[PDB]
């Protein structure tokens, strides 16, 4: 109804343009995409199901985008979500919502 | 004491606490015979029989370093070291006592402030630290690549604890992640304490099912004694609730530690405020800088220290000094000494003081992801708040410049949500 | 502000608590703007919707009265009333944070010190006070008619526990009442406390054994954390020991009601030491004078308190706060307000800082025989030290000028004393 | 010595301790001599007046047996009877501190390895055992008929609780029974461990709702202290954990033995690592096998126990000893003695070090459905270890041999599971 | 391994702990690929997907000195450093699971012993250390000038409760400070353990008031779980027992530290027997030196340490480890790494095995006056013990060579001394 | 959606020749079947309700078929499981799934 | 009646040239001499009253020996020990008897 999510959720729905530049945003600080999906959207469930691996060699954003629109494709009554860390600073520095059911 | 506790050729060694006091003899004092006066009042305060039975060299201040101040007449730094033995192992309490305790007081100084504390690795091991940090903290709320968002609840004091609970959901569900009490809420008799912790809880229940989004409020558990203010913790300990306030300097620093022990035994984030800090810190010529109280605090435990709202790079300095696990010395910043925190974690700046939505793009800017912005009041605004935070760090990730065009992406995302706009247009 | 928080008509009510600020303000800034500005600042701050669900005017702060201080320019006197119910019962904690807790930064005051508070019947009713007091005290110590003598031993920092105790006895045999731990000795790597409690209470036994009057020794409890602080004092009573020592600025106002009451409970007496005092009290122009500290040492719990060496008349007057039941208002001696104490127990001040028996007349003079004469080494300077008091009080007694007969009955006394010939001597 | 501790008629009672020491004398000493010696030196050590008013035969230890090891010079084996009066009841620690407490470090003896203990039922009964044993075990977890599967999670260090949280999860929902602690993850600045056990609760619990299965990961409760031990195994509980880990050689056995009573009165399964212990038992020649380890583990408590990789008969032979009630004497498997449990439930072997896909008909064949395979890595890995795990067992219990037919068997799971085909590519 | 975990130009931090390993690489493995090994399985083992989550080279364990051993062949010496964040603190446990947890199983390594461990300063500051150290021992039993001299009870099993204190009783009278139980003496059916602590108090007591020398009789408390071991404790403070002994290796040390931890607070001295040393020590080519063990113990908690009979240096070595505060690196001595203790207190050293009054003399020169004497014996043969050794004490402050005179120095005092006279005929 | 059962549930659905195989190694061992069935399949949920008798005189695997088709025809939209014991051992050594709704 | 002293008390009562030579070496290690005295001697007493200071500027063993002199012809009923301390490594080295009522 009025359910939230962390980062750019009162925000519009971010387009794949929007999406892309978050993704070489990432990419520039070298954060490496990590995708993940879940069925809810729970603020006291931490875990969501990792899709099938980090991109640790992508040097595109359109390739984190090609795995969020497969990702779509086999979920599509799921939320994904675009996670990033700073494995130097040990801190997950990204985590914002791409699709929702 | 110039000729035994003035040696200029001394280099500290990496066990010693160094301090850098910047001082202003009286007149006819020569500056190096106050510092090594500094250096001496610090560690030995000056014959009696006992004193063949020590070794009186051995803990000894030694001031390693006298330099004027640029800029200024009759204004020194003075560096001294101290040996680690002088200090009780995980004591913020003793190294104060130490450092600060009596040499305030000598009168041959005209002014003295204590800039800057190099705490050594083998001291900085023996304290626990924040109870959490930085990281723990945002994978404990799931919060990340923003900074956190808080508002204090106003008015100060006359709002029953059900409707202060009212106003914290209010809030709450507009957006924010914290709500906190103010730093006179403690157990007054128009709202006692148990009464206030019972609504908050509810409130904060209530915004988190309506929004899930992981939701807090900095219940106060300062109090006037130990089993008082444990009472408090353990409450909200039970109520389910992820974080507590305690205001370090006014309860003092043997309360804060223990309440950071049992925050960290009892998974709760612990919010420090910093009140009378300006009694110790606003006299640039007198007293301790916030910097080494923040030292301070980093090592006796708090996962939250506020920070004051934004001299910019001296604030710049002490956010280094509170989050990063190595910071240069860099005297632009106001760092004397080069700190290493040996993967002791970081602690979270809160810069509050009516940080005006127009002002985000600036604050983003300065702070970064890892802080909280606390807002000195409705959903709405609230909303417009987020709003401009998301924005704000949206374009920022993009590459856009929040100091040039921070005003033209508040006007961008104010286009398509009314409480931005109407926010804007205040 | 001026039209809300500047009430020159207002008579303040028996159950205010009323604070007296001198401040400067910055160059623009009308003194009465500024005064309303301090009661502002230090009550509520300054809309919002929750504001309509509060009584604004009830928990207002109310400048009652300005006035220019004689004799300087730019600098006032701001007196401030605030109702009873802003405070917490029983917590110096939160009258502090709310008192002095923000109006520090405010920046239309270029500077200002808390000079004075007044604490109402109704605020003191709801705190222990010292757990004994002076009478309670003297009846358990069963000393009468003359100030107690204390030594603090030297040097600071080497000395084994052993060693340590061996310099306590001899200076307890000698003829001192109080030996006291300096307040850098915690726990160090050099001498644990533990073993510093327990030698120290060998020795004191050994004292009281031989000399056949009570003993004692501040043992410091001051600890990283209230749980040792707790086993410290708690292995203090263990072994007997009739008083111990806190620090109560540097651990805390917490802390040190949570030991004021185990004190109370416990039957045992609780010196405090003002460590970093002078980071609050130094400056004339800044922060908060001491007898504002003072007061709520007693509120908080303490039979002895530093209290300096010996302006005198100031110095009078918070003796006086801290003894006498009653203190009429007195600007030459500092009191800017009537205090009334209900009863509470008045805390011992203790003079320290090398106060040299040949100024022993004049000391017996200024405090009287409630008091505490702390000596900044072995047994002869000890009896010398007790030779030269109990001459003193004779003299006195008697009817003998302190001030102009105190040479000449040193050397009466010194006659037949050869300790005191010995350091009328040097 | 050989008159009094070398007894090659006395045949031992049901009631006696039996040691087997392998041992090479020092040149010039003859074998009895030395086996006399062993027996004498873990028993009595060699007079004096309080040596007659004790019964000196019946405390001693005495070698009944000595033979030549087969196939190696200077070599032989001592079988060596206590008394159970020797011994206190319940405690492993005390049975090591008599029986290799000295022996070890006599000069005469070139080398020595204690091989084997029979413990007497007498003994065995005084002792908890196992927390719950293979059978409780198995119902607890509701999982028959299949060995567990295991994985430790990678990297050892530097993971952040949250992180480690992840990996458990996806390690878990990909089919696997258990993750588990690193030995060398207990409380490190990087990753504290409530944060940890927070997390991995969590992720257990998603991963059991997920997949409708029991999931458990060994959170290591190895601490400083005992009190940090227990409030790490109390955290567990509190969280609903089914399995804690211990490494007993590290943190002794004293600490084993009251962890595996608090694991009985709590119901939590206790896994075993056995961290050092190549430090004792790797040389042939020398220290204690690991078989008497295992028996000590077995008596002192543990649910599982780390068995190493697969000599593999000696391997087999203490497999039985952990698993079985009765285990006959047997040379070949390194079984020197024929020991009875007395219905002590039997310790889960954990098969670990890298157990490679393809070889898991091996394990299937070799330890059977009552064992742990530990995998040294993602949801479809787990799950190709499991489909390979489930079709050994089918083909098993289908009569084929997986020794001859294992890699036909993977071949054909592999044909309908694409995680096993890709596994079986690599 | 050797492109990553070889570092010769790395030179080590002051934060980092050092291991000193002596290894011998099988047939074909060139002593560097096998030194990088060793630094790899001490550390992180060996890819996953969680690997680039984290930071590896960080927590890398990095071999950066190998050096062949003079005067042998196919042996090394690596030198690796460990970063201060691998370890827990306050944790022999964790240090030894992470150090030689795994890497004495490694296949490629023939041979390997762990020669030595530098503590780094910031890691030792996390220890307590010994409950009291040597100079607060000797102050608490207070005896100076002289080795301590000790007698274990004869026959190890066997007496009665009330016998075993005739004995202790008699060799205390006799002029022994200590007696002490054997370390097979828990709680065996023949005497129980309560009893034999009631019945050795009283000896202790009745010694002490007819000597009027402090006496002592190390308690064993080891016992099968930690309750016992704490009630055990207990029941010897509340007899007033000044030491009670722990066996460290066998009980492990978690136990030993939590003991240690209990005996500071309570004011109990720790005396520490190395049962099963030799399990681990004797092979001079595997295992873990006993010097390792002893740093140790000394940063887990003991006040005495048994340290062998007397390699003569490589014992004066580790002497010197345990004793000194700073120890320079001296391979003759086996030092293989400069130690600083950081005013941790020493260990006193204790050598036993039948220390034969004739070698009093050597014992003296070797130990000097801070060390135990335990003798493997009546109130004769305990007078005879300690007239030898004060006459010892006597001639090495005199000048007199121990080593030349000794036999001349006992003759001479067993001229006066019929007791010493008969030992010497002996 | 993903749920599994603890024996076999990674396997295709054993065929009623895969079953009899089980069975008769059942037999073979002496462990005599125990037909239960359930109406949910929770981890935490031990009991399940036991199908009118454990065979103890069992002599074919067929006739632990019937009983399973039996309850099949009963309990259409129920789970079966098959459990033996080694009463010897005192272990339950089977437990495995023949039936999902 | 059979009651010791802690160090030297199991040899016979030092002569001064004994004391005189234990002082000598006191004096090498930079001991400076205690002299202390007790109208006891009581293992669980600690401390003893300290005559008069410690001799930090002692150059002869003969002064130290006219010290205890002295005490003996005050305290003759008193028995005298000679302590010294190591104030570089902390640790009281010395404490014996030289006088005994």
């Amino acid at each position: 109804k009025e359910r939230r999510f962390e980062t750019f959720s009162y925000l519009p729905p971010l387009s794949d343009r929007q999406i892309a530049a978050q993704i070489e945003y990432m990419i520039e600080q070298g954060f490496h995409p990590l995708i993940e999906f879940n069925e809810h959207s729970n603020p006291e469930e931490f875990y969501w199901t990792m899709w099938k691996l980090p991109l640790f060699d992508c040097k595109s954003p359109q390739q984190v985008l090609d795995e969020v629109r497969e990702c779509r494709s086999e979920y599509g009554d799921c939320y994904i979500r675009v996670a990033g860390f700073d494995n130097i600073k040990q801190c997950q520095t990204v985590s914002f919502i791409v699709h929702r059911p | 004491y110039k000729l035994t506790y003035y040696t200029p050729d001394y280099t500290p060694k990496d066990t010693d606490l160094l301090a850098a006091f910047r001082f202003s003899p009286q007149p006819g004092v020569p500056a190096d015979e106050a510092g090594a006066a500094i250096a001496a009042e610090s560690s030995t305060g000056t014959t009696v029989w006992t004193d063949l039975l020590t070794d009186m060299d051995r803990y000894k201040g030694k001031c390693y370093h006298i330099e004027p101040v640029q800029g200024e007449e009759n204004s020194y730094f003075a560096f001294i070291a101290y040996p680690l033995d002088l200090f009780e192992e995980g004591s913020v309490t003793n190294i104060l006592t130490s450092i600060v305790g009596n040499v305030f007081g000598f009168k041959a100084i005209r002014s003295l402030r204590l800039e800057d504390i190099r705490f050594p690795v083998a001291l900085v091991k023996t304290f626990q630290g924040p109870p959490h940090g930085i990281q723990v903290e945002r994978d404990l709320l799931n919060k990340y690549g923003r900074p956190m968002l808080g508002c204090t609840i106003k008015p100060k004091l006359g709002l029953s604890a059900k409707n202060y609970g009212r106003a914290v959901y209010e809030c709450l569900r507009g957006g924010l992640d914290f709500t906190k009490d103010d730093e006179n809420i403690n157990s007054q008799p128009f709202q006692r304490w148990r009464d206030r912790f019972l609504f908050v809880a509810d409130a904060i229940h209530k915004s988190q099912a309506e929004t899930g989004e992981i939701k807090g409020h900095y219940l106060n558990v300062t109090a006037p004694t130990c089993e008082e203010m444990m009472k408090r913790a353990e409450f909200a300990k039970e109520l389910g609730m992820p974080i507590i306030m305690h205001d370090f300097l006014t309860a003092g620093f043997t309360a804060n530690t223990t309440l950071a022990k049992w925050c960290r035994d009892n998974g709760v984030l612990l919010h420090i405020h910093r009140a009378m800090h300006a009694v110790i810190d606003r006299q640039r010529n007198h007293g301790i800088h916030f910097r080494v109280l923040a030292k301070c605090l980093r090592l006796s435990g708090g996962d939250h220290l506020h920070s004051g709202t934004v001299d910019k790079a001296s604030t710049l300095g002490f956010v280094d000094l509170m989050r990063e696990d190595h910071i240069e010395a860099d005297r632009s910043r106001g760092v004397f000494f080069t700190q290493d925190w040996a993967s002791m974690p970081g602690v979270l700046p809160v810069a509050s003081g009516g940080i005006h939505v127009w002002h985000m793009p600036a604050l983003v800017e300065i702070f970064g992801d890892d802080s909280v912005l606390q807002f000195g009041g409705n959903a709405p605004g609230a909303t417009a708040n987020r709003v401009a935070l998301e924005a704000c760090v949206q374009a920022r990730n993009e590459g856009r410049d929040l100091y040039r065009e921070g005003g033209d992406i508040l006007r961008e995302a104010g286009k398509w949500s009314p409480e931005l706009a109407a926010a804007l247009d205040l």
